[PDB]
């Protein structure tokens, strides 16, 4: 259906209005497991903000299984060095609610209650094959 | 007011700051909702990410329309309220040039785009998405057009409201 | 209290005339224990440095005077110490980083009056120093001649020499927590650079992924990743030839008392008041940098197991957790370049594991030695004449590639990926490689300074004609068209200019045909080939820090041993 290479849409709500239908009324593929996604998923998938994988012009979502198990592979294989929020604001001359640091397992993006909270606790944002990691209030 | 996106040769796409559900937060943006909701006269960051450099003379145009199907087809007018900033201009950007349609009277901003990781432009509204005369509890869609003559389009959903931090987390557990 | 020349003159001479120096001791000690005044003293008609060298040639040589500049620093230092950390000044004030360079000149700081208390709290106070200060002083250093940059090195090698001997370092108190050899050596970060500023590139492409490619489809993250922890002082300014050699920066003392274990903690999880000496890995020895890499490339061979583990536990997919070759023994590269193959398409990060190689028809369990088996059959067999893919300069008995050796490209890929499995899994070769090819595989090209190596019978004969007095038109009329003889006899007559069969050569257009010459024979002879060599070496370290921690000339060491 979206075979086309520059005109598919990224993303959950964009793939919801060019398809005619709304977020509660769509049937989404996993793109690992191949299989269906529930309400909760689809859910996840908006809030998390994931982009829509296309193969063979089919547009395709991730539940949760393969999405926190590839995180994790990718975790334990891709590990570069943790570095504290201080660091990490003295390194790149931005403070952390400028910067995009997504949760290590759901790979949620952190909203700033949960970088002041990594700051308050002195806790460490991890790189990940180059790009920063953290971790939710959901998933610590 | 064709609001269909658009990643154009260059991968023209937008991002946008997770600022958070704070009671004290000016501009927030929902990606579930995909809303930029935000304060009137604030700050909106809207950053512009491509993935090959487009040549020189690129017109990063903002345009807002109404998002419902009966209300397409005028335009959003600025509130009779606020009737420095031009009384017919309803987004403001904070050398940007303003343009007017001929036959339809469409506002559009235009930025002539600058490479940077993400070019951030600094957008801003003028009136509340509850305004009299003006919006009336009218919903709008913001498309940004990456067009020299279009070579990238994307768009998202704007509220302009008292407080973007409860509206944010009141629409976002009414969709789930 | 503005002081430059005239007042310091002044104040000595009528120190002099009452025959006691008193008011020189005062103003010396009540100046230089003051930052605010360094900073506006001894500026130019923004700092004279040269007069500062003038005012301490002419002041020095009194006891009364050197001591109070000893107590003078020790109090100017902690008050610095605290100012650039608990407030900032030099953001407000570019002139703060003056107070670094008249307190430099002290010939005194190089010396054991200096090393107890003053030095240690001197460079405590500028070790804190903001970045950009750092690149700009690195910068005024770097101007400097071999002689003071080699008085710098020395200033803080003494000191951390002395802090390593008068500390006693078991493994519960370690290097990384005291204060005066980690503001030490991070202040010799800064005459390293200094050296290697003051003192031609590759084309990479890495590898992909299978399932992680789906998931940087998914986050976005397509375009092109990052990777290196490379060093914050770097890209505020620039692979070169150095000043003073970069073998004076080790420190032995400091690299027998450090704790690797401990270290590569510090540095793969960065704690706070715990310094990582790899971030300033200049200092650290061979044995050091190899245990270093050892640790790294042991947590990933641990990392990979763990992941392999996973896929045993939810998916119930059984993985093989080494890189379990099986080669016969009378086909080495033709069943290890089938396998390594096959790995490579199906499994790219596969071969960041532990390899095991055993041999059909005999049945060895791999403790270490097989795998050594393997290797020294692979470098037999690779560089054997029959295979006719390196030639051997028996004059100095070096290994360099054929520029007439076609359809080997995998064969050259798989020399590459032994290179790289060796150095990944601790394993020492006998690979006789010009360093042209160690700097070539790290993303420099060669240029003609570096033929010595590879080609000394033909570099000798371009540096004779480089410096031939004479005009060299007229005398061997040699053309851009370079003429060289193939093994087959047949010519293989190569291209460096439109018309370089008919156009001569000048005694001016000699410089550049030197080095289109160069480059054609040790890079574009061999583009294919090396090519081939450089994905395969890179293609098992890609994710190593061995760009980051060690130096081209010191991986010929980490191969050959
Ligand atoms: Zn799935
Ligand atoms: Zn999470
Ligand atoms: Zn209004």
């Amino acid at each position: 259906m979206f075979q086309d290479p520059q005109e598919r849409p990224r993303k959950l709500p964009q793939l919801c209005t060019e398809l005619q239908t709304t977020i509660h009324d769509i049937i989404l593929e996993c793109v690992y497991c191949k299989q269906q996604l529930l309400r909760r998923e689809v859910y996840d998938f908006a809030f998390r903000d994931l982009c829509i994988v296309y193969r063979d012009g089919n547009p395709y979502a991730v539940c949760d299984k393969c999405l926190k198990f590839y995180s994790k592979i990718s975790e334990y294989r891709h590990y570069s060095y943790s570095l504290y929020g201080t660091t990490l604001e003295q390194q790149y001359n931005k403070p952390l609610s400028d910067l995009l640091i997504r949760c290590i397992n759901c790979q949620k993006p952190l909203s700033p209650e949960e970088k002041q909270r990594h700051l308050d606790k002195k806790q460490r944002f991890h790189n990940i094959r180059g790009r920063w990691t953290g971790r939710c209030m959901s998933c610590s | 007011p064709s609001q269909k996106t658009y990643q154009g040769s260059y991968g023209f796409r937008l991002g946008f700051l997770h600022s958070g559900t704070a009671k004290s937060v000016t501009c927030t943006y929902s990606p579930a909702l995909n809303k930029m909701f935000c304060q009137l006269a604030k700050t909106c960051p809207v950053q512009l990410w491509v993935d090959s450099t487009p040549p020189p003379g690129t017109r990063v145009r903002a345009m807002a329309i109404y998002k419902q199907s009966q209300h397409m087809t005028e335009v959003v007018r600025r509130c009779p309220h606020h009737e420095l900033a031009p009384p017919q201009h309803l987004i403001r950007v904070e050398r940007v040039e303003y343009l007017d349609d001929r036959n339809t009277f469409r506002h559009s901003v235009v930025v002539p785009y600058e490479p940077p990781d993400c070019t951030t432009i600094h957008y801003n509204y003028m009136c509340n998405s509850s305004c009299m005369g003006g919006m009336n509890r009218r919903p709008i869609l913001t498309i940004i057009t990456l067009e020299d003559n279009l070579l990238g389009r994307n768009s998202f959903e704007v509220r302009v409201c008292a407080c973007p931090g409860r509206d944010r987390r009141t629409e976002e557990e009414n969709l789930r | 209290t503005y002081l430059t020349e005239e007042k310091v003159y002044e104040i000595l001479e009528l120190c002099r005339e009452r025959e006691d120096y008193s008011p020189l001791i005062r103003v010396i000690g009540r100046v230089f224990s003051s930052a605010e005044a360094l900073v506006q003293s001894f500026r130019k008609v923004s700092v004279d440095i040269d007069a500062i060298r003038r005012v301490y040639t002419r002041l020095l040589s009194n006891e009364k005077i050197e001591t109070a500049f000893l107590n003078a620093l020790v109090y100017l230092s902690p008050n610095v110490e605290c100012d650039l950390t608990y407030h900032n000044v030099y953001s407000r004030d570019p002139n703060y980083l003056n107070l670094f360079i008249i307190v430099m000149e002290n010939r005194n700081l190089h010396s054991p009056e200096y090393l107890e208390m003053a030095l240690p709290l001197f460079c405590k106070a500028m070790s804190k120093l903001p970045l950009a200060a750092q690149g700009k002083l690195i910068r005024l250093w770097s101007k400097y001649n071999a002689d003071q940059i080699r008085r710098m090195m020395e200033t803080f090698q003494q000191l951390i020499t002395y802090k390593v001997i008068s500390n006693e370092f078991n493994s519960r108190n370690l290097v990384n927590d005291d204060d005066a050899i980690v503001a030490a050596s991070k202040c010799l970060k800064m005459v390293y650079y200094a050296n290697v500023v003051g003192g031609e590139e590759d084309d990479e492409e890495p590898i992909p992924e299978s399932s992680e490619l789906t998931l940087q489809e998914l986050l976005g993250e397509e375009r092109r990743n990052k990777k290196g922890p490379r060093v914050d002082p770097l890209e505020t300014e620039l692979c070169r030839k150095p000043l003073i050699p970069f073998e004076e920066f080790i420190n032995e003392p400091l690299n027998e008392v450090l704790e690797m274990d401990k270290d590569y903690t510090f540095f793969k999880v960065e704690t706070e008041n715990k310094f990582s000496f790899m971030t300033c890995p200049f200092i650290l020895n061979a044995v050091t940098k190899n245990l270093g890499l050892y640790y790294d490339n042991r947590i990933r061979m641990y990392s990979e197991r763990r992941i392999t583990v996973l896929y045993s536990l939810v998916q119930g997919q059984q993985l093989n957790p080494y890189l379990r070759l099986k080669v016969r023994r009378d086909h080495i590269i033709d069943d290890a370049l089938v396998r390594l193959e096959m790995i490579a398409m199906e499994n790219p990060a596969d071969l960041k594991k532990q390899l095991y190689v055993e041999f059909e028809g005999e049945q060895g369990v791999d403790e270490g030695g097989v795998s050594k088996e393997f290797f020294q059959l692979v470098v037999e067999e690779i560089f054997n004449p029959d295979i006719g893919m390196f030639t051997y300069d028996e004059s100095t008995k070096l290994f360099w590639f054929n520029p007439s050796s076609f359809e080997t490209e995998g064969q050259f890929t798989l020399i590459g990926i032994v290179l790289g499995l060796a150095i990944y899994n601790n394993c020492i070769l006998d690979v006789h490689f010009p360093m042209v090819v160690y700097r070539k595989l790290m993303g420099k090209k060669g240029t003609f300074r570096d033929l010595g190596d590879s080609h000394p019978v033909l570099y000798q004969s371009l540096k004779d004609l480089l410096e031939y007095e004479g005009n060299v038109e007229d005398d061997m009329m040699i053309t851009f068209q370079i003429s060289q003889t193939d093994l087959f006899g047949n010519p293989m007559m190569y291209d460096l200019k439109e018309n370089g069969d008919k156009i001569p050569i000048t005694n001016e257009n000699r410089k550049e045909f030197v080095n289109l010459y160069s480059d054609y024979i040790l890079n574009k002879s061999v583009e294919k080939q090396f090519k081939a060599f450089r994905r395969g070496f890179h293609m098992v370290t890609n994710e190593s820090p061995l760009k980051y921690l060690f130096r081209p000339e010191e991986i010929e060491l980490l191969i050959c041993g």
